[PDB]
């Protein structure tokens, strides 16, 4: 309920950020977040965690994404 | 090479037991062949429909790595809206065998309907619900027989 | 009007049909034949003018031999042109070259469309014929070379269109918004790569109803990804689709005559960081003939203060008379105006040859006006070649002659330097267009000639009628000889000091070869030169030079591009540390129908006969096939159940393949996702990417439906052994058409394994039974390959609304075919001899070298430093990612080699492989630990590859993860085992 952590994020380039965030916070919040640190649209890249795609509505407490978690960064577009 | 010196350092992070994805059972063909990957896929979400299941794939890395995308193929094909009948996946292009397989396993519950490559999966996806996850029950249980012996595999 | 495209196949896809035609009407006359003049003739005689004439009636000296191939001591005393005309019709049977005997009357170039003057000419006799040139509508170019400099001057008259600025393909995309102030935006992450100035027309918007017109408007470049066209408030509201294709309108530009270009000059730069040095040596080259008149036609001597001093002078009173060239407040440059007199008597074959291609180019673009012409100048210097005074003095004792064809060359390097130039050891991989240029400059610099020193060349391949255009070294009586094996004695024949000093071999370069190219040879060599054609090779080469340690001169060429590459050990990096899918199922190009028709071609007659052949052969073929299973057992149903008989049988399955392809999958694709369908998110489905197809209904006289029948057909039958009365060069539409008339064609309607395994028949049945695979091959015209692709493709593409293409374009696209022009490859080589001057002396600063970029169509010219190869560090030790290793002596015990990584290298080292075979891991379990731990290399490799590795192998390469002291994965060199 409302605790702070930092999680880990990889990129397509096998490169980790740190950010400080909390559970409070939407996707679509960290998303952005995400977005003004790499360079990367908002429309080409997605985030995945334990295999689940991160829906924009939702919040990293809705995910059970506890503290030091690490997620993944997925193209939006890659079906065959 | 910097193709075979770059798979070797993906290779051994997606093995070592202590940076290995618990999602996807990584082994080479014939334990000499650094490009061809016999990879298991699995799904631990438990809340999915593909839950439970093992997946047999091959992966096979062209000379020009990374240069050129890399082969993924279902073996046996699966039902899916983004599998070919033929079980292969277009992989699209600086990328990382880790996000490759990430990105695989998040098409396996979120297809791409919109780009869809079986006509047949894609059209029971969303006007057939009912029959999809029909097919995609029975074709979780026939997989069980692509288990090896003494294979254990949690949630974490 | 026509053109041979057997013989100039890769030179149509540069100059194009239209080009090549005006080019077969123009007569080109070329004054004076100096190295330069001959290296111009050479190549426009090679693109194939109307016809070559040539005009020299000085007398041959040895001196001239410096430059010029086409001469030997015995032509010496005899008029160049005289001597040289008969050689220079041998390089193209289809252009005549003739002899100007006298040009007293200057009336006698009415008769020309373009006057080429080279150095022989002088700077007065060059304006009086610009003049005439310039008054009756004549092309005139010139161009002169003195040492290690170089000019060029067009003028092609006072009315001239460039039509085609630049020949490439018209850059065109998607449009996904066009706001009412004409800020286009395009599709998600593509570029437009549109730059400011361009003209663009629209297709496929619906809304501004007026704007697909094909009206043109001027592009206002905003980004990487959106451009700008104006208010477009006047055509309606953007609704969605869009496609914009570039339009090259005409830019009509005026040229200036010689005269005025001397007072007033328009210059093009050859270097950016040079770009000073162009009004330079503008008013040096002015200087240089006003010499030549003040002193009876002598140029300034060589390494002679005197005469230097007085060119100084020169160009400060030509300063005085033209003040527009050089500008106010700049001084004359004393150092760069003395390096010019000292050189005004070199003869260099790389600057020849440079100027060689550049000015032919600028020939090609005067008789067709294909590309954008030279604007009126360009000045070019490699000073940068010059040898270390401290190691190679230049004085006047250095660079006197020495009564030999060197002596032009020694008179800019000196006598010490090349020496060590024909002492060199040096490699030549590959024999084609390249190696035969690559060949005649070795030739010209006298390399490998000394005592010390030999060249060594290698190709595997055959000389082909058809290679003549592009290797001009082989002769129509060497076509079956060896690349080469001919080109060594091409060369032997112009300059007889190599005979006995060029090792031709006719080996493939590869790891097939190692046992051939072993350590001795590769360790014995200076540097090695490649002049190869495909990108497998390339990087082997580039692999092999850098594990011993050689320098290694890159080069290639695409059309009127091309590039130069330095690779030193220690210093830069290599070759290697530099440089769809989804389209085949919704294509939009013609490239995607191509790829998925070629891909067609594939399973219908390659993949299907091979699966027959191997479940005929191979007992246990349907137990093997279960370690794609469904689509193997279907492709051996199908090739056992409709087997044809005759050839009228092939034609009923070509037709119904038709329809399966076209017509039923069409329909059933548009059964699920109709032409109004909608996706999830409320989406049209057929929208920006996707096109929505539509059925075809086969028309026998549709060119495209009807040879998808004949190739189909032809292909099919040659599968299973099927012969037929029909002409393979002409079928009979009336034949093929009473056959499909009396075929009942099925109609459409919409839509375990064990079954399917139960259904082929025993091999017994068919015993003796073979299908005969077909091999792709893209340069056969009469196999019916490109037939079935271009008319598959061509099919396919009216399915989704593809512009259809001709055989020779699709040939293009499916066979990944490479332009090369004569005049790109000959530059290209060059200025590789340039860079080969900085390899003798050994230079270790990484801003003398130079890699090149060259794009003869703008034209320009650009150079860049080479580019460090990358430094790393491992516990604080830094070291070359690229050049170092480690070398281990003796063939260690992989126990005892992770013990002295982790005592000298503090490295752990994680896993271990040679070559493709990984060998060692960390993460192994206990039982194939110990089972590797106490086995040496070699034993290693044999373990795990089943192969023993031979004795003619001395060294091992091993690719080696480790971690720090920290525990942590870090980048570490490779491995040497030196057994
Ligand atoms: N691996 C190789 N070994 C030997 N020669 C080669 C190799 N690859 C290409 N070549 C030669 O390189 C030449 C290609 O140059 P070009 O004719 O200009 O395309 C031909 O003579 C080929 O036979």
């Amino acid at each position: 309920h409302h605790h702070h952590m930092q999680i880990f994020v990889r990129t397509l380039t096998g490169r980790t950020i740190t950010l400080e965030v909390e559970s409070s916070d939407t996707i679509d919040n960290v998303r952005a977040r995400i977005q003004d640190r790499e360079g990367i649209p908002p429309d080409q890249q997605r985030l995945i965690f334990a295999g689940r795609q991160l829906e924009d509505g939702r919040t990293l407490a809705d995910y059970n994404i506890q503290r030091e978690s690490t997620l993944h960064l997925v193209l939006r577009l890659r079906g065959g | 090479s910097t193709a075979s010196s770059l798979l070797l350092r993906q290779y051994r992070e997606l093995t070592d037991p202590k940076k290995a994805i618990p999602s996807f059972h990584i082994e080479l063909e014939d334990d000499s062949n650094i490009f061809t990957w016999n990879i298991g896929v699995m799904v631990l979400n438990e809340d999915s429909i593909y839950h439970g299941g093992f997946f047999k794939a091959q992966m096979r890395f062209p000379e020009d790595f990374p240069f050129s995308p890399p082969q993924f193929r279902f073996t046996p094909a699966i039902y899916h809206p983004n599998v070919y009948r033929d079980g292969r996946l277009c992989i699209s292009i600086v990328q990382t065998v880790e996000s490759v397989l990430i990105s695989i396993v998040s098409l396996l519950e979120d297809p791409n309907i919109n780009s869809p490559k079986n006509v047949d999966a894609a059209v029971d996806y969303r006007k057939n619900p009912e029959q999809y996850k029909q097919r995609v029950k029975m074709e979780v249980e026939r997989s069980k027989q692509d288990i090896p012996k003494g294979f254990i595999m949690p949630t974490s | 009007g026509e053109i041979d495209e057997s013989l100039y196949s890769r030179q149509l896809y540069v100059l194009g049909k239209e080009a090549m035609l005006k080019m077969q009407t123009s007569n080109v006359l070329i004054l004076g034949l100096k190295g330069l003049g001959v290296e111009i003739a050479k190549n426009v005689v090679l693109a194939g003018v109307k016809s070559m004439t040539v005009f020299d009636p000085e007398p041959v000296q040895l001196a001239d031999l410096s430059t010029q191939f086409f001469l030997t001591e015995k032509d010496i005393g005899q008029k160049r042109g005289d001597v040289t005309r008969a050689k220079l019709a041998e390089l193209n049977a289809y252009v005549p070259v003739n002899v100007l005997d006298s040009l007293d009357d200057v009336t006698q170039l009415s008769q020309f469309q373009v006057v080429v003057a080279t150095d022989t000419v002088s700077l007065e006799d060059k304006v009086k014929i610009n003049e005439f040139c310039h008054s009756s509508g004549i092309r005139f170019i010139s161009s002169e070379t003195r040492g290690l400099f170089g000019n060029t001057f067009v003028d092609l008259g006072d009315e001239f269109t460039v039509l085609d600025p630049t020949g490439e393909e018209p850059r065109t995309g998607m449009v996904s918004d066009i706001e009412p102030d004409g800020t286009v935006t395009m599709l998600d992450d593509n570029r437009h790569g549109l730059e400011d100035g361009n003209f663009v027309r629209f297709s496929e918007v619906e809304g501004l109803d007026k704007l697909n017109d094909g009206t043109l408007f001027k592009v206002e470049v905003l980004g990487p990804f959106a451009f700008r066209i104006g208010s477009v408030k006047e055509y309606g509201e953007y609704k969605k689709g869009g496609i914009f294709t570039e339009v090259k309108v005409p830019r009509k530009i005026s040229f200036k005559s010689l005269k005025q270009q001397l007072s007033n000059p328009e210059f093009v730069f050859s270097d950016f960081a040079k770009f000073d040095r162009a009004a330079q040596l503008h008013l040096g080259f002015q200087a240089l003939h006003q010499f030549a008149v003040r002193h009876n036609g002598e140029l300034p001597r060589t390494m002679n203060d005197e005469d230097a001093n007085e060119l100084i002078k020169l160009v400060t009173d030509l300063s005085v008379q033209q003040p527009e060239v050089l500008g106010e407040g700049v001084d004359v440059n004393e150092d760069l105006i003395k390096e010019l007199s000292y050189q005004a008597r070199g003869d260099i074959p790389g600057v020849v040859a440079f100027f060689g291609g550049l000015v032919a180019q600028e020939v090609l673009k005067a008789c067709s006006g294909k590309f954008t012409p030279l604007k009126q100048f360009m000045y070019f210097d490699s000073l940068e070649s010059l040898p270390d005074p401290k190691n190679f003095p230049r004085n006047e004792k250095t660079t006197q002659p020495v009564n030999s064809r060197y002596d032009n060359q020694i008179a800019v390097f000196g006598l010490d330097f090349q020496k060590k130039i024909a002492n060199s050891k040096v490699f030549l991989v590959g024999s084609g267009a390249i190696g035969c240029e690559m060949l005649k400059n070795w030739a010209l610099l006298g390399l490998g000639s000394g005592s010390d020193g030999y060249i060594v060349v290698t190709d595997n391949d055959s000389i082909e009628k058809s290679n003549l255009n592009r290797q001009f070294l082989f002769r129509p009586k060497d076509v079956g000889k060896n690349k080469s094996e001919v080109a060594a004695e091409a060369v032997c024949a112009m300059n007889p000091d190599l005979k006995g000093k060029i090792n031709a071999k006719i080996d493939k370069v590869g790891p097939e070869t190692e046992e051939i190219f072993n350590d001795s040879f590769w360790e014995s060599l200076d540097f090695v030169t490649n002049a190869l054609d495909n990108v497998d090779a390339r990087t082997y080469v580039d692999r092999r030079c850098v594990f011993y340690r050689k320098p290694l001169l890159e080069s290639g060429t695409l059309g009127t591009k091309g590039n130069t590459q330095v690779i030193i050990p220690r210093l830069t990096e290599s070759y290697s540390s530099s440089r769809l899918c989804t389209l085949r199922s919704f294509p939009n190009k013609i490239d995607h129908t191509i790829a998925w028709a070629k891909s067609l071609f594939q399973g219908y007659f390659t993949d299907s006969a091979e699966n027959v052949n191997m479940y005929l052969t191979q007992p246990n073929f349907v137990e093997q096939t279960l370690k794609d299973v469904k689509g193997v057992l279907e492709s051996i149903s199908d090739s056992l159940s409709s087997k044809p008989h005759n050839f009228e049988d092939c034609i009923k399955w070509a037709r119904l393949e038709f329809e399966k392809k076209f017509n039923h999958d069409i329909k059933q694709l548009l059964f699920n996702f109709p032409k109004d369908a909608k996706t999830s998110n409320g989406e049209p489905f057929w929208s920006g990417a996707k096109r929505a197809p539509t059925p075809l209904e086969f028309d026998i006289y549709n060119n495209d439906h009807f040879h998808f029948v004949v190739a189909g057909a032809s292909l099919r039958a040659y599968n299973y052994g099927i012969k037929s009365d029909d002409s393979n060069s002409k079928p009979n539409v009336d034949e093929y058409k009473s056959v499909i008339d009396h075929m009942i064609i099925p109609e459409f309607t919409p839509n375990e394994i064990d079954q399917l395994v139960s259904s082929l028949p025993d091999p017994s049945t068919l015993a003796g039974f073979k299908l005969e695979p077909v091999d792709f091959e893209k340069d056969d015209d009469t196999n019916h390959h490109i037939e079935f692709i271009t008319a598959c493709s061509n099919c396919r593409a009216q399915n989704y609304f593809i512009e259809t293409a001709d055989r020779q374009k699709t040939k293009f696209i499916a066979g990944r075919i490479i332009p090369a022009i004569a005049t790109t490859t000959s530059l290209v080589t060059g200025l590789v001899n340039l860079e080969l001057y900085k390899l003798i002396d050994n230079k270790t600063d990484i801003e003398q070298y130079k890699n090149g970029f060259v794009n003869l169509a703008l034209p320009f010219f650009g150079f860049s430093e080479p580019i460090a190869s990358p430094k790393g560090e491992y516990n604080n030790k830094k070291y070359d990612k690229i050049w170092d290793r480690f070398d281990i002596k003796g063939d260690i015990k992989l126990s005892d080699l992770i013990e002295h990584f982790e005592k000298d290298e503090g490295l752990e080292i994680t896993m271990l492989s040679y070559g493709v075979s990984l060998l060692y891991a960390s993460f192994f379990p206990p039982k194939k630990l110990k089972e590797r731990l106490n086995l040496p290399i070699t034993q290693l490799v044999k373990l795990v590859t089943k192969k023993d590795i031979p004795a003619h192998v001395s060294t091992m390469i091993l690719e080696i993860c480790a971690d720090d002291k920290e525990g942590e994965d870090v980048e570490v060199p490779f491995i040497t085992i030196h057994l």
